[PDB]
RNA sequence: GGAUAGUGGCCUACCAUGGUUUCAACGGGUAACGGGGAAUAAGGGUUCGAUUCCGGAGAGGGAGCCUGAGAAACGGCUACC
RNA sequence: GCGGUAAUUCCAGCUCCAAUAGCGUAUAUUAAAGUUGUUGCAGUUAAAAAGCUCGUAGUUGAACUUUGGGCCCGGUUGGCCGGUCGGAUUUCCAACGGGGCCUUUCCUUCUGGCUAACCUUGAGCUUGGCGAACCAGGACUUUUACUUUGAAAAAAUUAGAGUGUUCAAAGCAGGCGUAUUGCUCGAAUAUAUUAGCAUGGAAUAAUAGAAUAGGACGUUUGGUUCUAUUUUGUUGGUUUCUAGGACCAUCGUAAUGAUUAAUAGGGACGGUCGGGGGCAUCAGUAUUCAAUUGUCAGAGGUGAAAUUCUUGGAUUUAUUGAAGACUAACUACUGCGAAAGCAUUUGCCAAGGACGUUUUCAUUAAUCAAGAACGAAAGUUAGGGGAUCGAAGAUGAUCAGAUACCGUCGUAGUCUUAACCAUAAACUAUGCCGACUAGGGAUCGGGUGGUGUUUUUUUAAUGACCCACUCGGCACCUUACGAGAAAUCAAAGUCUUUGGGUUCUGGGGGGAGUAUGGUCGCAAGGCUGAAACUUAAAGGAAUU
RNA sequence: GACCCUUAAC
């Protein structure tokens, strides 16, 4: 069955990005998905995305620029201490000067550098680069 | 999902699965069964001393043709009868019979060193004197 | 999908987007309520009530026109079945298969199907005891299922 | 087809696809006002009725259940919605 | 209730089958004293830890005890093997 | 691998190389080993997907509830560059990290000896009042996991600061003078395993609240035990309007109060569809007959024969015939079933997928140790049937055979059981569920749209065809983006740019699927399952 | 129709 809607959303984005398509339909649009996209959008990896309000669960159409190389989900959402952020960024990000580990902390969904300056931590959601 | 469970609460399954599958490793199985302690003739030690019982003419395994010089040795601590190679040229005349020898493995961790069938050990000392010393004339075996 | 089959069919109602509907319904909500009640008093299940409401009357669905779903209406005014209609039909099916099996002992297909039906009964009854729709210690018993169908 | 307006599909494309595959799923069925000849007795009938509907006046069955849309009886007239 | 410095089935006078268990009880093995640690490392790990420190146990094997604040002490005693 | 009479491999001499007061060897162990794989393995064919389904534990599990907008602020400000040292000043610009206040927003409100932010006010600022930068007096901060923060790893060790042990390992020492007095810095500092506290953290993820109200609000009106201090003659008990944790006792107030209906799942209904299943019936060849008639004498069988049958008539010809099995041709890159499997007609009996649905329930789900149903053929008890073919069992060719392959026979062997057995190259050698990623036609079901073409009594219910869709299914055209060792792959892709959920299995070849064992079975055997020992390969896919 | 086998000897 459906286990992680973020995983299917990020898979749809990855498969759309790999085939050159500038847009992708996402079902069924959880709030975690939107927060993951806004972090993506804030750094410019996607562009504009529109939520579609079917009265059931929501649909997303994301406009895609060519910048995103890979977005992913880390399953399960591992617990990440402040000291464990370095291991996660060095394990999955392509370099040190770009790319973001996206984690959910009690201060909200954010990328790893924002959690470093806000000095927060939590569980890892995924990554974008 | 790659087979193995991934859930954050599946540590026990991953632990037990690893435990079961380490038994397919030869070294882990041999170590935790204690085969060297219970079956190997040195009892798990690097060296062993014994008494020469007979000179041997072990033929070479194919494709090489040679007579490897070996000695039947009954180990002192066990009484187990093993075959030890006398390595260098003419060193059989130093290890003739009934003497006390020091034995070591061949470096194969219990297999055959070369074309010598069934021989696991080699001679390193004769009557307290290193076989390399007798072969290089540096020392001589006690005549009386 | 299809718990007990390899079928992957996706066929279902497409509920309309509009919540407050249909704007051609000239009847009242209270007129739909009593119409539901007079159907239920005649021994009709909520599924049969909704089909007749949607068929011979202009009832999109009770939830849209009235405030509540049909099973909610029946429960509110005391016409709720003692066991849920979906579990009831599953037990009725198991009873009819079991009656068939006692006349055809070589029907191994029906023996395999009976296992599937009672697996569904036990999984559905467990859900109903969890949400306390069925009392705890309620059990599906094959021997007494036929007489205690109603 | 790399670039597509997935927010504003054409009505032809939306109508072509399955009712659950449109941007927002909607029922393709409809309700219709059916009357027998003579007495008006307007009865609202579901298109996919699946039960033989007769008017409230008497036994004047108006449609026959079918695997899809209900077929209307021989002598009758219907208006959409 | 007795015993103990004291709690306590620690032991003595009753019902109930009470307690544990696939989240592995209970058995078996350990070339098992535990730990601080050691060796080896990209990151995770694997192996070891009799042994300079800490805790435990023992004085050939068991058992029992005197004195003493403190020992079931062994360069204290008593007995058997 | 070298040595089998010019061996760069042995024994030596010369020469040379590596490390060097150290250098070999043996045995373990660590890395190498992404060959144990959480990171991070492999399972179509190299080892490996259980035959198939159900199913408990375990693991995992759709979406939704304050996602926004204004105001001001003691706070490293990088620079609008030498007002806080070859040297830098918050006001014409930083992400301001954070704080408080409004925006329906609420971080529990009341005892008083303190009277705090408030138009209750003596000079460009308090001589009466509303509360957290202040305070003891409430059973009540839903339950947690996951924060940041650290009251803590005993020392030693490790990392590491300083230091003129000559350097260094080390050690925790030391350093400097009025030549002669004395003074002074040290011996810091650091979660390589996990459970208590944290006026600031609710993002992530669950069996929490109010559904036949038993709900909330309390200073509405009552009334129902109370070890009751403060005040009234024996110590103490017996008594009121009192301040306090009481029943929903009620002519109160409250938009009074169970989110969506997941291209999740279950259930219902409708017209269908299918060689899905079971029980009865009903039809189509051989084998053996019967009474015909035919006869030379052949028939049968083979590579060629022979075994064999033929007056007693074989074989062959042609209507009432005793049986048993099988269901041809139609029959397909077709259908159904969980697989095994399922193909004459009709009746009966329950079942099922797909479709359609503006029906209903509402997360009931996915996968699953243990556990359970079914499970070809062969085989095994037992009664019935036994036509056909035919493991076993005798002629001929081979001859060195042929106790094989070929002929003719022929016992056991495919129906009903308490029935058992439980295995197959049970194969797609591809576990299941879910999502996404290219093309193009066809087909099976089911729907939708075309007054499309053709059809009783000919153009008065329909059916069968044709186009266009659509859902589900069986499949189908490439060394194709991608994957792969390749073969090849519509998944075997989305996999070093490595994580959707989950079950099972493998870790060089052999010994060996071989038990000292256990368990199931009537047995045959099934399931579980080593070690010694021995090997340098065994193996996969290509190429020539 | 029948058709088995093949160095220890660099």
């Amino acid at each position: 069955t459906r286990s992680s809607v973020l995983a299917d959303a990020l898979n749809a984005i990855n498969n759309a990005e790999k085939t050159g398509k500038r847009q992708v339909l996402i079902r069924p649009s959880s709030k975690v998905i939107i927060k993951f996209l806004q972090v993506m959008q804030k750094h410019g990896y996607i562009g504009e995305f529109e939520y579609i309000d079917d009265h059931r669960s929501g649909k997303i159409v994301v406009q895609l620029n060519g910048r995103l190389n890979k977005c992913g989900v880390i399953s399960p959402r591992f617990n990440v201490k402040i000291g464990d952020i370095e291991k996660w960024t060095a394990n999955l990000l392509p370099a040190r000067q770009f790319g973001y580990v996206i984690l959910t902390t009690s201060a909200g969904i954010m990328d790893h550098e924002e959690a470093r300056r806000k000095h927060v931590s939590g569980k890892i959601l995924g990554f974008v680069y | 999902g790659k087979g193995k469970p991934r859930g954050l609460n599946s540590a026990r399954k991953l632990r037990v699965h690893r435990r079961n599958n380490r038994w397919a490793e030869n070294n882990y199985k041999k170590r935790l069964l204690g085969t060297a302690f219970k079956s190997s003739p040195f009892g798990g030690s690097s060296h062993a001393k014994g008494i020469v019982l007979e000179k041997l003419g072990i033929e070479s395994k194919q494709p090489n043709s040679a007579i490897r010089k070996c000695v039947r040795v009954q180990l002192i601590k066990n009484g187990k009868k093993v075959t030890a190679f006398v390595p260098n040229d003419g060193c059989l005349n130093f290890v003739d019979e009934n003497d006390e020898v020091l034995l070591a493995g061949f470096g194969r961790k219990g297999k055959a060193k070369g074309d010598i069938p069934g021989v696991r050990f080699k001679v390193v000392k004769v009557s307290g004197v290193s076989l390399l010393a007798l072969w290089k004339e540096k020392k001589e075996k006690p005549r009386s | 999908g299809r718990m007990h089959s390899a079928g992957k069919g996706i066929s279902s109602s497409a509920i309309p987007y509009s919540r407050n509907a249909p704007a051609w319904f000239k009847l009242s909500s209270e007129s739909v309520i009593e119409q539901i009640v007079k159907y239920a008093r005649k021994g009709l299940t909520p599924s049969q009530i909704g089909v007749l409401l949607r068929d011979a009357h202009g009832v999109t669905q009770a939830r849209v026109i009235t405030g509540n779903k049909i099973m909610r209406i029946l429960k509110s005014n005391g016409l709720a079945p003692e066991i849920p209609e979906d579990l009831y039909y599953l037990i009725k099916k198991a009873v009819s298969v079991r009656k068939h099996l006692e006349r055809n002992r070589k029907d191994k297909d029906a023996k395999f199907r009976l296992i599937l039906i009672e697996s569904r009964i036990h999984r559905l009854a467990r859900y109903y005891r969890t949400v306390a729709v069925l009392p705890p210690n309620w059990k599906y018993e094959s021997a007494t299922a036929s007489a205690l169908v109603n | 087809v790399l670039v597509q307006d997935l927010l504003h599909p054409t009505a032809a494309s939306e109508a072509r696809k399955h009712k659950l595959k449109t941007l927002v799923q909607g029922p393709r069925s409809y309700f219709l006002d059916v009357k027998c000849p003579g007495c008006l007795n307007i009865t609202t009938v579901f298109s996919h009725a699946q039960t033989a509907v007769t008017c409230e006046s008497c036994s004047t069955i108006l449609c026959t259940p079918t695997g899809g849309k209900a077929k209307l009886s021989e002598g009758t007239s219907f208006r959409r919605k």
